[PDB]
């Protein structure tokens, strides 16, 4: 068994190891997520791809339920064994407390995941951040964040990855309560943010909602194709 | 100096500087002084505060009806020996149905300390134990210290300013002997007004008194029944 | 060049917990007061964005029925410390059938926070202060990344720790009533957060000897702001 | 102080000219990898002098490439080893920080990897404008191509973009690699306007070795 | 003991981490492999390296590896690091059948073992393994399939891969001739021959030192065939007549 | 002690079970439910004593799920048969081993409909038609002396109907009401809960 | 006490593992050894020279068994030798336990080079410092394996390892072919072996074991003089 102390304090104050792996996250490729009064919209950018691969297994929306989504940033692998071990846990929440998952569950659990992590010997820490989305029992659409220090942190409106502050900087300008009108509109929300981050003119990015009802519903690009059109048709005519 | 890393590490001129660095702990605490009569084991401590509303930080505790000891050094490293002290009482009393005798006690307590001054990535135990107690010879005063080796004293202080102390209590050893329980204890009491700057003494917020005798069970006296035995000093010449 | 976790300072005290001793000045700054009608106990939240929603984070928390909580420092790994103290008051009322003192759930968690090493991993980044009524009556406790915890009358952790209790030292007195200990520590938190005082930075909490803990909402709150 | 930084080939060396072709200063050029001698002792002095000849001339900015070259390699041909670079660096920081007249002088930063060279260098005061640089963005490399690609007569089948995503980091000198590549090829069958399969045998050269 | 323990787990003040990428530089030289798909029939082409002229030339493949009874792998890297991962998820598809009745499915078998290769890089202590591999096969959900390994421990669906010295010269040549799902199992061959043509630096295309095995599809046989040496040359002079025919008449 | 039944068509797969929860001599609820679902079209059947029918058929159901959310995709009825089988046996010479008895009914998109039969010792069976309890003794003849192979979904609702009326001529115990499945290409589907009325 | 649970061997950052390209260095700097497999059996020959004529030469052996049909010699250092024989000569027990058969010489190199990687990849070890050449006849056939500190093996008709084992190789790739009786290799591996000695080839300078379809055996003094005598 290898006992090593890995994270220790800093001279003054700060946790190394930690800030290193938040770095990892800031080159990832970036996640946006709103959510609406009625249908929470979250798509991740920068698909990348290079027209050879199965377009499936590069997919970073998973489900960890019925009715709660996930994506994320930073190194793939370390993701999908987090996730992995946030599916024992919601399924085994069923084997107990007999209604599914509230949304504010599952990310105590991953946070607490990711806090003892940075915490034991010989482990270096986690070094992803998600956004955990579902609409919960009783209707209410919320979203959340997990730094990977593990501070669980809701949000109304958020952007991790490469090229994160300048987005968030774009949605406060941006996020109105009109703007979430209609479950077309809030979308057009998010196509407007993106596009105003790397590229991904409509050929790199993947919209994903959810009605609050429905399980996730991936748009093919013929929506994205239809709606990039009339989101920019409406700023070729203002201007 | 890279002989002055762990514990396990010898110097070259033969003197471990882990061990070392812990007695610099044990003189960082406050003053406290232990001393003994025929038929009497008295010691008194010096708390201190950190603002004048936080409330004095107390250093004298309750092991047994006939053990008490007075701790010096950081507070977390005390209780951690603390409980081992109280566990190793009651299992005595639970087995044989005795009180445990103190000179068999503190050499469970040196095997205790001994260990992790051997072992890698091990601290000592900073703490500054005196103890005072009952055999069934009578009184007993036995201090410690993080190098786990322990002392059969009848008079001792440590603490910060501690040797200002000790002159005190070697000049005036020839009396402690015969007195009762009164001028037992303010024999101790000038041996604080000895260690302090010259303007505050014994203001009867900062200062504790516990002693166990013949027939009496170890008391602990705290900042309204310490002010009968604080009264009949005098006053500091100057 | 490099020490291990365990190591002593030539000047005797310790590498890593006084390490721990200089993160705590960098979490949002805290107040609580002890009165003799019961404890007050106050925090700012530090809101970074417009678009964070604002109640997600607390800093109070309860622990018992009759016991509060206010964090300081980092804030992820002070809920492992309230998880443990949870369970501890619920282990003495399953054993003993009656409530836990203020005091002694203090030393149970203050043994926790000295416990890392290379066997059986750091010290814990945090500051807590305790505010509960037992029966002998409202206290208040504060504990260290050290473990040492020491009763006091009205402690002011955080980034602004030293700068609030000089401010507080000179407007505490012994016969405080509550309804005044509450409006004294929202004057001194307006003065040493950044932005402006309202009833989302803040917020509240009061145990009392008659009902239990109490944590006010953004509706009894404001009357204190605009009467202040 | 003024700093740049980042991967090999981004611009801190070429952005340092243009900045001397606006100037109307004294400027120089010298780079740290020459600085360590054979011999002992002198690289300081040297550095001491060089200092000095340059405050006592005018209005001046002075400029090393790479430094972290000295605190990176060694040289089997230098006398010691690290035994004169601390020595030679130390001195070298202190005489940007000297108690005496600092004088008209102000210096630029180019290293490659700055995280290992020694911090105390980076001490606030000694050095200010801390600037990094990045990979500029696809929808940029297009205007680099435009850059490397007006003055010369190309063919009209230049379709630049298949041709930016070839390599998905490529750095701004990899467009006038491809270019003068491809005019090379040009000049061997002495052809004039230069054709897309000559861009293709150029990326199949330049890059894939 | 901690003066000697070199800490292979860590981060890097930059972010990223240096023991992995360390592996995956010396991912690149020492070996060529590729496959290919578009049809009925998925091929695993790969290059022999040690070519002396004393050798028994037995073991039936040298760098390909049954795995299944209806897929196989082809490695590339450290080769006695490789004989502990083929050995390794060769009982996670046997336990799997153990548990099921059923064949395992080709993808979750690449899963499967990239959380091992996961965790060496994460915490232990411990070298990571240099290693990284292709993956053919067939199953009921999805038919033919082809993926890819890394020593991080992240895969990918793939339909031509190489992972050669050249690898990157390999795939900027397959995307420049493909055809999604028209690539019948003799293009493909002719396609495959033309690519090692280009990556390996010893010309000629000697017989002896390329390796090419084919999964195809009987009904309920799933053939995995490693074709001989006395039909590799004639696939060899096959492409050797088109480009003196093709380069005569341009 | 209680009693369900199997009848296997052609596209389809008519299950049925009581819905008396037993007691020493009284009964505690009479409107019981033995059926579990794990998928959409795969459903389990379970009898035996009073833990062991409900924990380890649950615990079937957690594995079952996970597989779907791990892959995308179900089971086939014949492997999530066959993935309880070894649960059994693996826990059979153990401290405590399961005493349940139980049959698995599915449907699939390759091979069609099927049924499966165990006991409380894992031995698997595909059967045309099965039953476990008492009643199996009594209704078994019935129904293979009327199974055609190709029967029709409506006619083999009256033949549950005839093999669950003798069921309340010769057999001592009360059993009043019986609940009904239908499993087809379109999923699980509930029919009519038929009953006795003992007014 | 306890181990290191760390591995001492790392990854360069030009991509080679830098302990296991020493551990090669050490089989270089061995005695020679040369095998030969010609179409009945192998023959596996090397070279011992004791320091003086104090030692005893019928007490240590160069050439092992491992069982009634595969031998083993190794060019690299003693003491890491011996425990892999001893690790060996069990493998191939707890083969026969479970199957009652004598194990085949391709499977048992599968399982001695597993634990060579398995011995370079473990926390605070060096890897071993011998290479080893494998003989036999399994279903009639002989084989001829070589392992290196690596974890590798390969499958040799004719190969040298030790000192000058570059010259050998030279000098066997202009000397073997495909049809050879057993008596034939016996003569060119001496042939070979005489490249790399000193002026005395004795009748115990050297050590010669044989596999037949008979089985592995080793030879006595008597019969190397004879083929030491009429030899070069
Ligand atoms: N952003 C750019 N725009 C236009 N040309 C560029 C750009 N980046 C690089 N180049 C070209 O490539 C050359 C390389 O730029 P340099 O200034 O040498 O970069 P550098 O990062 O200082 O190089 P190193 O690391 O010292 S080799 C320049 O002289 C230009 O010809
Ligand atoms: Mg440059």
């Amino acid at each position: 068994s290898y006992d090593r102390a890995i994270t220790v304090f800093s001279p003054d104050g700060h946790l190394f190891q930690v800030e290193y792996a938040q770095e990892a996250v800031k080159k990832g490729s970036t996640a946006v997520g709103v959510r609406g009064r009625d249908i929470v919209v979250l798509g991740v950018e920068k698909k990348s791809v290079a027209k050879l691969q199965d377009e499936r297994t590069v997919r970073k929306i998973c489900a960890l339920d019925d009715n709660v989504c996930m994506a994320f940033a930073g190194l793939t692998a370390d993701a999908r064994i987090v996730i992995n071990r946030a599916r024992v846990e919601c399924q085994s929440h069923r084997l107990t407390v007999e209604d599914p998952v509230t949304v504010e569950y599952i990310t105590r659990y991953i946070a607490s995941l990711k806090q003892r992590y940075t915490q034991s010997n010989g482990r270096r820490p986690f070094g992803i951040s998600a956004l955990i989305v579902g609409f919960d029992f009783d209707g209410t659409p919320r979203l959340y964040q997990t730094d990977p220090s593990g501070t669980y942190h809701a949000w109304k409106a958020n952007a991790i990855g490469r090229g994160a502050k300048s987005v968030r900087e774009f949605l406060e300008k941006n996020y109105t309560d009109e703007a979430i009108e209609t479950d077309d509109l809030t979308i057009k929300l998010v196509i407007k943010a993106l596009l105003e981050v790397v590229q991904s003119g409509g050929k790199n990015i993947e919209l994903a909602v959810m009605r609050r009802d429905q399980s996730l519903k991936i748009l093919n690009p013929e929506e994205i194709e239809k709606y990039v059109a009339e989101i920019e048709k409406e700023k070729e005519e203002n201007e | 100096n890279q002989y002055d890393n762990d514990v396990t590490v010898w110097s070259p001129q033969g003197r471990i500087h882990q061990i070392e660095y812990a007695m610099e702990a044990v003189k960082q605490g406050s003053a406290t002084v232990g001393l003994k009569s025929k038929t009497h084991a008295v010691l008194v401590a010096l708390k201190r505060a950190q603002s004048e509303l936080a409330a004095h930080q107390k250093k004298i505790l309750h092991v047994d009806n006939h053990i008490g000891i007075s701790i010096a050094g950081l507070t977390a490293d005390a209780r951690l020996l603390c409980n081992f002290m109280r566990q190793e009482c009651l299992d005595s009393r639970f087995v044989f149905d005795r009180p445990l005798p103190v000179s068999r006690l503190v050499s469970l307590i040196g095997s205790k300390t001994q260990i992790p001054t051997q072992r890698y990535g091990r601290r000592p135990y900073g703490v500054g134990l005196l103890i005072a107690g009952y055999d069934d010879m009578g009184p007993h005063i036995f201090q410690t210290c993080p190098s786990a080796n322990y002392f059969d004293c009848r008079a001792m202080s440590i603490g910060a300013r501690s040797q200002s102390a000790r002159t005190y209590l070697e000049r005036h050893m020839s009396e402690f002997m015969e007195c009762n329980l009164n001028e037992l204890v303010k024999h101790g009491l000038r041996a604080l007004r000895e260690t302090l700057p010259a303007e505050q003494d014994l203001t009867t917020k900062n200062v504790s008194i516990g002693i166990v005798g013949k027939d009496l069970e170890f008391t602990i006296y705290d900042d309204d029944d310490v002010s009968p035995f604080l009264e009949g000093l005098e006053e500091r010449p100057q | 060049y490099d020490r291990g976790v365990n190591t002593f300072s030539p000047e005797g005290r310790l590498f890593q917990v006084e390490y721990a001793i200089e993160a705590i000045k960098l979490g949002s700054t805290a107040i609580g007061i002890q009165t003799s009608e019961g404890v007050c106990l106050a925090v700012e939240k530090r809101i970074t964005s417009p678009l964070m929603e604002p109640s997600s984070i607390e800093k109070i928390v309860e622990i018992d029925a009759h016991i509060g909580c206010a964090m300081s420092g980092l804030i992820a790994d002070a809920k492992t410390l309230i998880d443990k103290a949870r369970v501890e008051t619920q282990n003495h009322w399953f054993t003993y059938n009656e409530t836990m003192t203020v005091e002694s759930v203090t030393q149970a968690v203050s043994n926790l926070a000295l416990q890392f090493g290379e066997e059986d991993s750091r010290p814990f980044g945090v500051a807590l202060l305790f505010g509960g009524v037992d029966e002998k009556g409202p206290q208040l406790f504060h504990m260290d990344p050290s473990g040492t915890f020491v009763q006091c009358d009205a402690r002011a952790i955080g980034s602004a720790s030293e700068g609030a209790q000089s401010s507080l030292q000179e407007v505490y007195h012994k016969s405080m009533t509550l309804k005044e200990a509450i409006k004294s520590s929202l004057i001194i938190l307006k003065q040493v957060m950044e932005e402006k005082l309202n009833a989302t930075n803040i917020e509240l909490a009061t145990v009392q000897p008659g009902q239990n803990f109490h944590m006010f909402t953004k509706e009894e709150l404001e009357e204190v702001i605009k009467d202040i | 102080g003024v700093i740049l930084y980042g991967p090999p080939g981004t611009g801190k060396t070429l952005l340092a000219k243009a900045v001397a072709n606006q100037t109307s200063a004294t400027f120089l050029r010298v780079v740290g990898s020459e600085l360590i001698q054979k011999y002992l002792g002198d690289g300081p002095k040297l550095v001491r002098e060089l200092f000095r000849v340059a405050e006592e001339h005018a209005p001046s900015i002075v400029f090393i490439d790479e430094i972290d070259a000295i605190g990176t390699k060694r040289y089997d041909s230098n006398s010691g080893g690290e035994r004169e670079i601390q020595r030679t660096m130390l001195e070298l920081l202190n005489q940007l920080d000297g108690f005496d007249s600092r004088g008209d002088v102000k210096v630029i930063m180019a290293t490659n990897r700055i995280e290992t060279l020694d911090p105390a260098l980076i001490r606030p005061g000694r050095i200010d404008r801390k600037i990094e640089f990045p990979l500029p963005d696809e929808k940029t490399k297009k205007r680099i191509f435009q850059i490397h690609t007006s003055r010369m007569t190309l063919a009209d089948d230049v379709t630049l973009d298949d041709l930016i995503m070839a390599k998905d980091d490529l750095s701004g000198a990899d467009i006038k690699a491809i270019c003068t590549e491809a005019g090379l090829m040009a000049l061997r069958e002495r052809r004039m306007k230069v054709t897309n399969e000559d861009f293709k045998k150029s990326k199949e050269n330049v890059l894939y070795k | 003991s901690r003066r000697y323990d070199s800490r292979t787990t860590i981060f890097s003040p930059e972010g990223r981490l240096y023991q992995v990428e360390y592996a995956m530089e010396a991912i690149g030289h020492a070996g060529t492999c590729l496959g290919i798909l578009a049809n009925d029939g998925v091929l695993l082409a790969a290059e022999r390296r040690n070519i002396h002229k004393l050798l028994d030339e037995v073991f039936f493949s040298e760098k390909i590896y049954k795995l299944n009874e209806d897929m196989a792998c082809s490695v590339a890297g450290i080769t006695s690091d490789a004989n502990v991962l083929t050995n390794e998820l060769r009982l996670i598809a046997q336990r799997y059948l153990l548990q099921y009745q059923e064949p395992i499915p080709c993808e979750q078998l690449v899963t499967a073992l990239c959380d091992i290769k996961q965790a060496y890089t994460q915490f232990g202590g411990k070298r990571p393994f240099g290693v990284s591999l292709l993956y053919i096969g067939w199953d009921k959900h999805y038919g033919f399939q082809l993926y890819q390994s890394d020593p991080s421990g992240n895969y990918g669906g793939w339909k031509a891969t190489c992972i050669g010295n050249n690898s990157a010269a390999a795939v900027s040549m397959l995307k420049q001739d493909y055809k999604e799902g028209e690539m019948t199992l003799k293009s493909a061959l002719a396609l495959a021959i033309k690519v090692l043509n280009k990556t390996m630096d010893v010309s000629k295309l000697s017989a002896e030192k390329v390796e090419i095995a084919t999964l195809t599809r009987e009904n309920g046989k799933t053939v995995i065939r490693v074709l001989k040496q006395k039909e590799v040359e004639q696939l060899i002079k096959k492409h050797e007549e088109e480009e003196a025919k093709a380069e005569r008449e341009k | 002690m209680e009693y369900l039944i199997g009848i296997q068509g052609p596209d389809y797969v008519l299950v049925a079970s009581d819905r008396v929860a037993a007691s020493n001599i009284v009964q505690m609820k009479d409107d019981h439910d033995k059926m579990f679902k794990m998928s959409e079209k795969i459903l389990l059947l379970c009898v035996g004593e009073a833990g062991d029918t409900v924990q380890f058929a649950e615990y079937i159901q957690k594995n079952v799920q996970l597989y779907k959310m791990r892959n995308g995709y179900e089971l086939s009825p014949t492997a999530a048969a066959n993935f309880t089988r070894r649960n059994l046996a693996d826990c059979l010479r153990s401290r405590t081993p399961y005493h349940v008895n139980l049959l698995l009914a599915g449907y699939d998109e390759h091979e069609g409909p099927a049924l499966y039969y165990m006991d409380y010792l894992a031995a698997l069976a595909k059967a045309p038609f099965a039953a476990h309890g008492y009643g199996a003794f009594l209704t078994l003849s019935i129904l293979d002396r009327y199974y055609t192979p190709t029967i029709s979904r409506e006619r083999a609702v009256e033949l549950l109907r005839k093999c669950l009326e003798e069921l309340q001529k010769r057999f001592i115990l009360n059993l009043p009401t019986f609940s009904v499945r239908i499993i087809d290409k379109n999923g699980i589907h509930d029919l009519d809960n038929i009953s006795f009325p003992k007014q | 006490e306890r181990g290191y649970s760390f591995s001492l061997t790392t990854f360069s950052p030009s991509g080679k593992l830098v302990q296991i390209e020493y551990a090669l260095a050490a089989v270089a700097g061995g005695a020679p050894s040369v095998g030969i497999k010609a179409a009945n059996g192998v023959v596996l020959a090397t070279e011992k020279k004791q320091k003086s004529i104090l030692y005893d030469e019928r007490s240590v052996h160069k050439v092992e068994p491992i069982t009634k049909h595969i031998g083993l010699v190794y060019s690299g250092m003693g003491p890491d030798y011996r425990v892999l024989v001893h690790r060996a000569r069990k493998l191939a027990q707890q083969y026969y336990l479970v199957y009652q058969e004598p194990i085949p010489t391709a499977q048992l190199v599968q399982r001695v080079a597993s634990v060579m990687q398995e011995y370079t990849q473990s926390g605070g070890v060096r890897p071993f410092g011998v290479s080893l050449l494998i003989c036999g006849w399994n279903e009639g056939r002989p084989y001829l394996f070589q392992s290196d500190p690596s974890g590798a093996y390969f499958a040799w008709k004719a190969t040298a390892m030790g000192k000058n084992y570059v010259n050998g190789k030279t000098f066997l790739e202009k000397r073997y072919n495909e049809d050879l009786e057993l008596e034939d290799a016996i003569h060119t591996a001496i042939l070979t072996l005489k490249e790399s000695f000193e002026g005395q080839m004795t009748e115990d300078n050297i050590e010669v074991g044989i596999c037949n379809e008979a089985g592995f055996r080793r030879l006595t003094p008597t019969e190397v003089k004879d083929y030491l005598a009429a030899i070069a």
